[PDB]
């Protein structure tokens, strides 16, 4: 968020997103120009984007219900199984990760 | 969801209470939970610690208020006697 | 007419008159006759210090005024460009 | 799943099943008298759900308020590295004005319940006969 | 500096239960008062919107210093009551310089200066106020979010506990009960409106608000709804605190329940340090483009509290009985006055809403010395009427009727022309300082088009002015219901006094009746500067006005 | 020795009659700067409380008991004191923030801190306290001493962010340092 301290200790994760909108207005924005600061709209959706995240809800939205029905509609020949699929990149399992891959 | 619910009974429980003003002192601290609520659960999805430190001064500030509103309930008790609430 | 001290002169022997009227005590006991200039003599001191917050405040007005015709002057300029 | 979790039905369960032998396995004969409420051997004035004298509430208040007090001192405890010496500075201002609140108790006598349960000072004096 | 006044007041309460030091704790009160006001003055040599301090938390304006200041004399005029006794004794014999610097009266004043009065018992009083001073200077210093809530709270508790303070008296308990219950609705308003506005911008500070709001301002995702629905709930739960119509019903109950020199701090101090947090907040937000967050503006409320200020304030004081039912009614009308100054955002109309307030607040000071002043003038006077025998905590609301001042011009007339000239005032009758004060604000209006709330105004005013000038008709046109007193003016009980000097030797022994008890001179001197004041600032207004005209020109300039 | 960088931090500027030097001045430097006006004034302003309350207790007494006067002159004894050092240290700070007449200040701010140059050492010293812990002890007390009518504050750290480009400084002690060379040359 704006304030710039996270909840580990670390940084807010959409505390670069808020300095970047301070420093456009403090940039663009003067009392010559009224209108400077209408380069900083963009820079202010994507702090509200990085808050709220309602676009890329929306963008997960659409693809999700695109990717479900190819893959529904799209030809199945062999399901890996969850074994399978924990047996992604192990020691002595290399018959596994090709099937799971499909190399 | 559950932060206008909460402050939904809050409100009532103190507006539409007709029992006594324990109970009066009882829903705004019903409301304050649901705002701290609000407060504690934005805070988490926007990775902020200034929303739990906002939180925990709506608590002592809260208890504040409990207290100050107990220690006049018990002035006006001494005095009137009942601190029931009379309708009709 | 309305010199800023001796107003304030003026004011303070009415604060006088008005406080023994209030209090229905009798104007201009004799032996009390010192709170006129003492009262009177306060006003003055007041009078002395508004004069002075005057002074600044002409200036700052003065120089506000300049900066909004400056402010206008330079904005109609840029627009002839 | 985790322990923690189980943990909790366990002891719950046990509460249950205490509970479940005595409410199965002995006997219930409930009567009037024993039904009573015990006021050793006599019945009394039923008077326990009326307002009652509380000679202690005023420390009830200032418990209320002393708590809020140590719990906001708690994260300095788990925070000293980093707040170090201009972090203890404002530790040390916020108990010092706490303190001052805890000194206006002692001083008032607000922490004290009284009971229990002053001398001459008539002088006579003789000057004899008129 | 208030906050060392605090805790070093605190620390000499703390070990004494002594009552008779309520007094002398009252007069160092005022003392820290004035280092305050050296403090603020010095801090004046700058001329900026804002200056943050404290890690942004806190900031400073000149506006923000000269309202400091402001609450600071007021809270020193208010403290009088409680640091000086009601009544005095004056002799001839007693008026010289040496006399008062080098000379002492003895003489039994227990009864005549009412030493243990309950306004004179009270240790922590003057404690309780400096608080809500604390709390009330820090809100007009609140930058962030956080700060204003706690402001607001350190504010309003202190004034539960101060309607509160008098413990024996069921009236005070009652008032002080409504108070803190609906004042606690009040706050809940106001945690929700900063909650929602956190919430949805991510952010504390009223600086980054304000910045989100410019951009915002153009001519599709995140429009920024919230900014102009969070503060009206913010705003509502302030409108209960100024007693603004329609969350007013407060008002009338705890200031005529609780007492008197309680009602005049209680019912001003609160008033000056919200309207002046609402002037940043209402010139920072407001759209100077038209646009679709500008058919939603908060301040609308604003406008529709004045309305109705006008209107209840004006009506339902007609049929008021009560001088103190009265004078809260007085101040629902005054207030929507104000509230219309500070919805109509313009230079004139801040310099008219600045030049408002700092008067309504010194003229309903003077109407509450002036009250106060005649109930302990009624000391020497004796009435019989059933009615002024009816009454309830008589001690501390001496005065609780309009008809207990009929005739008060045959008793004092000074006093009482003082009464009527700041009843005047509140009318808006020229030359005096309430008159400029409401063309001022009409002005503003007029200029900017509202033309229907100029119109509202005047015709409210008109019927305000009929219960103002029913208590004036009650003062001038009948006789006194008061007779002095029958033994204390009966030439044969009189009291002795005994004049020393320097050093504990007699000088001359006078003996003293009733017609030589008056009121203590700083409340006399008191009322005497605000009634001159109101009278003739036509001849002395040049310097306030100016200083509200450049106060108007920082906010507004760059 | 440049920096190469003078104005590391964002600061707020304010319009002021007179320059500005340090709007967070070390408690040391506004006690060493204060002139013997400011010592002066700030033992009247303490007089002042204490010697208010003796004049009201004669002209109007409280009619207190045996010990309560004598009770009341020590809280004002120490309210006067108190309030009388907030007194001085504002009249010091203010020609230290540029809000007050200060050529005697800018100059011996200019002499101390071009000797700092030329010594090598740190402009404003060395901190125990970490570079982010001295941002927000600079950012809590920076133009704070125009607050002291509520909140007192004072600086006790010993941090770079001052508010001032520091280039004078260095631009300036070279040309002592240039001087200081070409003088010992013709010896
Ligand atoms: C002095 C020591 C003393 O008097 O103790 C005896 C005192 C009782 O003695 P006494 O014979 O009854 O006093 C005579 C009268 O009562 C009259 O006693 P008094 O009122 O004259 O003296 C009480 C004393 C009490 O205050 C102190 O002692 C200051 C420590 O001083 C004052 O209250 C007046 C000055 C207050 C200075 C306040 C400074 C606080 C810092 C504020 C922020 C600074 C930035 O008992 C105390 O404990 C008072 C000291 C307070 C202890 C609190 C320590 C916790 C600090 C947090
Ligand atoms: C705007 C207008 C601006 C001003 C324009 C001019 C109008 C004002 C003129 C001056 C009037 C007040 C000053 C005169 C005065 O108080 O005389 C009262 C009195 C005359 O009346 P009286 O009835 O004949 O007195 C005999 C009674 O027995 C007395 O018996 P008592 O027990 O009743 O006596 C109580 C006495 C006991 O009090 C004392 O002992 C006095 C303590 C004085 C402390 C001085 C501290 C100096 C440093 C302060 C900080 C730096 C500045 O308290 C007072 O008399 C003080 C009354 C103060 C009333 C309020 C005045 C200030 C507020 C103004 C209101 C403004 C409202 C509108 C604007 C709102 C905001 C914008 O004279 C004295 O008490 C003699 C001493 C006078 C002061 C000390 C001078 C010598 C100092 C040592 C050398
Ligand atoms: C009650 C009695 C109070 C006694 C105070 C503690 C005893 C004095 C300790 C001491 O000698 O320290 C000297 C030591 C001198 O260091 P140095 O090596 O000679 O010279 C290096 C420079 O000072 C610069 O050194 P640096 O840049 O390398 O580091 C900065 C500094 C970092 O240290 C600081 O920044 C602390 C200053 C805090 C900001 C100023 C706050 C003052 C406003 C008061 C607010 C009142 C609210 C109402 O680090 C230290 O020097 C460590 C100092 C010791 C640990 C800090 C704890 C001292 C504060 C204690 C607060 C007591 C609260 C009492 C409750 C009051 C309310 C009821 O440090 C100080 O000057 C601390 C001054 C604290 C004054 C503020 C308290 C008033
Ligand atoms: C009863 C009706 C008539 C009243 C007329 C007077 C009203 C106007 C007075 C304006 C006023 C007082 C504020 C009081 C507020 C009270 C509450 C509100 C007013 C209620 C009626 C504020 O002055 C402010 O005025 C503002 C606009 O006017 C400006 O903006 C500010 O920059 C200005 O400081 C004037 O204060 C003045 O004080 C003097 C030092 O005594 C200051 O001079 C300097 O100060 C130090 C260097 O700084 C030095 O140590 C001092 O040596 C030096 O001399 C002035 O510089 C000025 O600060
Ligand atoms: C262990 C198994 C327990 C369940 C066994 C089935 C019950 C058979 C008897 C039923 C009749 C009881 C009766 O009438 O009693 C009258 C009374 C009470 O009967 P009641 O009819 O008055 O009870 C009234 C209450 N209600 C209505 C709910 C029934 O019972 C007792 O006083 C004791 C009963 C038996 C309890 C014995 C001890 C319990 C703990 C055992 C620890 C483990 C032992 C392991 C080894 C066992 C041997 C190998
Ligand atoms: C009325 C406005 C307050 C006022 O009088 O300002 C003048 C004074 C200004 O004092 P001052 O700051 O000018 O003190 C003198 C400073 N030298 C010597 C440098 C000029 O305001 C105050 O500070 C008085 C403090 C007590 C106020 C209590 C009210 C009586
Ligand atoms: C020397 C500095 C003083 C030390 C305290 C001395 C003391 O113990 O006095 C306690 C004080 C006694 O006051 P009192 O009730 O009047 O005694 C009987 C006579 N009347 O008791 C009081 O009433 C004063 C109020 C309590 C002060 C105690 C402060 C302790 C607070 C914790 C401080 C540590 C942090």
């Amino acid at each position: 968020m704006a304030s710039g301290y996270g909840l580990n200790g670390g940084p807010s994760r959409c505390f670069p997103f808020w300095q970047e909108l301070l420093a456009c207005y403090v940039t663009n924005s003067s009392e010559d120009n009224p209108d400077g600061k209408n380069k900083c709209i963009p820079v202010m959706e994507d702090y509200y984007e990085c808050l709220h995240h309602r676009k890329e809800a929306a963008r997960v939205r659409a693809l999700q219900a695109a990717y479900r029905e190819a893959e529904a509609k799209k030809l199945q020949e062999n399901p890996p199984t969850a074994g399978q699929i924990r047996n992604l990149g192990l020691l002595n399992k290399e018959e596994d990760t090709k099937k799971v891959h499909c190399a | 969801n559950i932060t206008l619910i909460l402050f939904l009974i809050g409100i009532l429980g103190f507006v539409l209470n007709r029992k006594n003003i324990i109970l009066m002192l009882i829903s705004i601290e019903i409301m304050l939970l649901s705002i701290t609520f609000l407060i504690l659960l934005s805070s988490l999805n926007m990775d902020d610690i200034i929303g739990q430190t906002y939180a925990i001064y709506i608590i002592v500030v809260a208890g504040a208020e409990s207290a100050i509103g107990l220690g006049i309930l018990v002035a006006f008790y001494r005095l009137r006697g009942s601190i029931a609430i009379e309708y009709k | 007419m309305v010199n800023r001290i001796l107003f304030w002169t003026g004011f303070g022997l009415a604060v006088r008159f008005w406080q023994l009227g209030i209090e229905m005590r009798p104007f201009f006991n004799r032996k009390s006759l010192w709170a006129y200039p003492l009262f009177g003599g306060v006003g003055a001191s007041f009078g002395y210090w508004l004069q002075s917050i005057d002074e600044k405040q002409t200036k700052m007005l003065e120089e506000r005024k300049q900066a909004i015709l400056e402010k206008r002057a330079r904005r109609a300029q840029r627009q002839a460009e | 799943m985790s322990a923690m979790s189980i943990y909790i039905i366990f002891v719950s369960i046990i509460a249950i099943l205490f509970l479940a032998i005595d409410l199965i396995f002995a006997p219930h004969n409930p009567y009037k008298e024993k039904l009573s409420a015990f006021e050793c051997g006599f019945h009394s004035f039923s008077q326990s759900r009326s307002p009652f004298n509380i000679s202690f509430f005023i420390y009830g208040l200032v418990f209320l308020l002393l708590d809020l007090e140590i719990l906001l001192l708690y994260p300095f405890a788990v925070s000293e590295y980093v707040n170090s010496a201009y972090g203890l500075a404002a530790a040390l201002i916020f108990i010092g004005i706490i303190t001052i609140g805890f000194v206006y108790e002692l001083g008032h006598d607000a922490l004290k319940v009284h009971s229990r349960q002053l001398k001459s000072s008539v002088v006579i004096s003789y000057l004899g006969n008129i | 500096m208030i906050m060392i006044s605090i805790l070093s007041l605190l620390l000499s309460t703390s070990v004494t239960l002594r009552r008779d030091m309520s007094i002398l704790f009252n007069r160092i009160s005022i003392i820290a008062l004035a280092y305050c006001i050296l403090h603020d003055t010095m801090s004046l040599s700058f001329i900026s919107k804002g200056i943050g301090l404290h890690g942004g938390l806190l900031h400073i304006t000149n506006l923000t210093q000269i309202f400091h200041i402001f609450i600071f004399i007021i809270s020193i005029l208010i403290l009088q009551l409680t640091s000086f006794y009601p009544r005095k004794v004056w002799i001839p014999e007693y008026s010289s310089l040496k006399d008062i610097f080098f000379n002492k009266i003895l003489y039994y004043r227990t009864k005549i200066i009412n030493k243990m009065g309950e306004h004179m018992k009270i240790i922590e009083y003057p404690l309780i106020l400096l608080f809500v001073i604390s709390g009330a200077v820090f809100l007009i210093s609140t930058n962030d979010l956080v700060s204003i809530f706690l402001s607001i709270e350190l504010q309003s508790y202190g004034l539960y506990l101060l309607s509160t303070i008098y413990r024996n008296s069921e009236l005070s308990t009652t008032g002080g009960l409504i108070y803190f219950l609906l004042g606690g609705l009040s706050s809940c308003f106001i945690l929700l409106g900063t909650s929602l506005l956190y919430v949805n911008s991510g952010t504390t500070s009223l600086d980054g608000l304000y910045i989100l709001n410019s951009i915002s301002d153009v001519n599709s995702w995140y429009k920024p709804y919230y900014l102009n629905f969070s503060l009206l709930i913010f705003s509502i739960g302030f409108l209960f605190k100024v007693s603004a119509a329609p969350f007013h019903f407060w008002s009338p109950d705890v200031y005529d329940a609780i007492p008197t020199i309680v009602t005049t701090f209680v019912a001003i101090i609160a008033k000056i340090s919200i309207f002046i947090f609402l002037l940043e907040l209402v010139y920072y937000t407001n759209s100077n483009a038209n646009s679709y967050l500008s058919e939603f503006s908060w301040t609308y409320a604003l406008l529709i509290s004045s309305l109705l200020s006008l209107i209840i304030g004006t009506v339902v004081g007609l049929t008021q009985f009560r001088i103190k039912r009265l004078l809260a009614y007085s101040t629902i009308s005054h207030v929507g006055f104000i509230l219309l100054a500070l919805s109509v955002s313009s230079i004139e109309s801040t310099q008219a809403f600045i030049f408002y307030l700092i008067q309504y607040s010194i003229s309903n000071l003077n109407a509450f010395f002036i009250l106060i002043t005649i109930g302990f003038s009624l000391y020497g006077y004796v009435t019989n009427n059933k009615e002024y025998k009816s009454l309830l905590d008589k001690n501390n609301s001496p005065i609780q009727l309009i008809s207990q001042l009929k005739g008060y011009f045959y008793i004092n007339p000074l006093l009482s022309l003082s009464l009527a000239i700041t009843i005047f005032s509140f009318v808006g009758v020229p030359p005096l300082v309430g008159f400029f004060a409401k063309q001022m604000v009409l002005s503003a209006a007029l200029d900017n088009g509202y033309i229907f709330l100029s119109l509202i105004a005047i015709i409210t005013s008109v019927i305000g002015a009929v219960y103002y000038l029913n208590v004036i008709k009650e003062i001038f046109f009948y006789s006194p219901e008061h007779e002095v007193n029958p033994v204390l003016n009966e030439s044969d009980s009189n009291f002795s006094l005994r004049i020393l000097n320097e050093k504990n030797v007699l000088i001359r022994s006078v003996l003293l009746k009733g017609r030589n008890i008056f009121i203590s001179s700083p409340f006399s001197i008191t009322i005497s500067i605000i009634t001159n004041v109101i009278l003739l600032f036509i001849f002395m207004n040049k310097e306030w006005l100016s200083m509200g005209t450049i106060l108007v020109q920082i906010l507004f300039s760059a | 020795n440049t920096p190469t960088q003078t104005y590391q931090f964002p600061s707020k500027t304010v319009k002021t009659d007179y320059p500005l030097i340090d709007n967070d001045p070390h408690f040391t430097r506004v006690i060493r700067y204060a002139r013997p006006s400011d010592y002066a004034h700030g033992l009247a302003a303490a007089a002042a409380g204490p010697a208010a309350l003796w004049l009201m207790e004669r002209i109007s007494p409280s009619q207190v008991g045996r010990g309560g006067f004598a009770k009341a002159m020590r809280l004002a004894g120490f309210i006067g004191l108190a309030g009388g050092f907030l007194y001085f240290y504002q009249r010091s700070i203010l020609r230290f923030y540029g809000m007050s007449e200060n050529a005697r200040e800018v100059e011996m701010d200019m002499r101390e801190m071009t000797d700092r140059v030329k010594a090598g050492l740190p402009l404003y010293g060395e901190s125990r306290l970490s570079p982010a812990m001295q941002g927000v002890a600079a950012r809590q007390s920076r133009y704070s001493a125009l607050f002291f009518g509520v909140m007192p504050w004072f600086n006790f750290v010993n941090h770079n962010q001052h508010g001032v480009d520091t280039a004078k400084y260095y631009q300036q002690a070279e040309r002592e340092l240039e001087a200081e060379r070409l003088a010992r040359e013709q010896a």
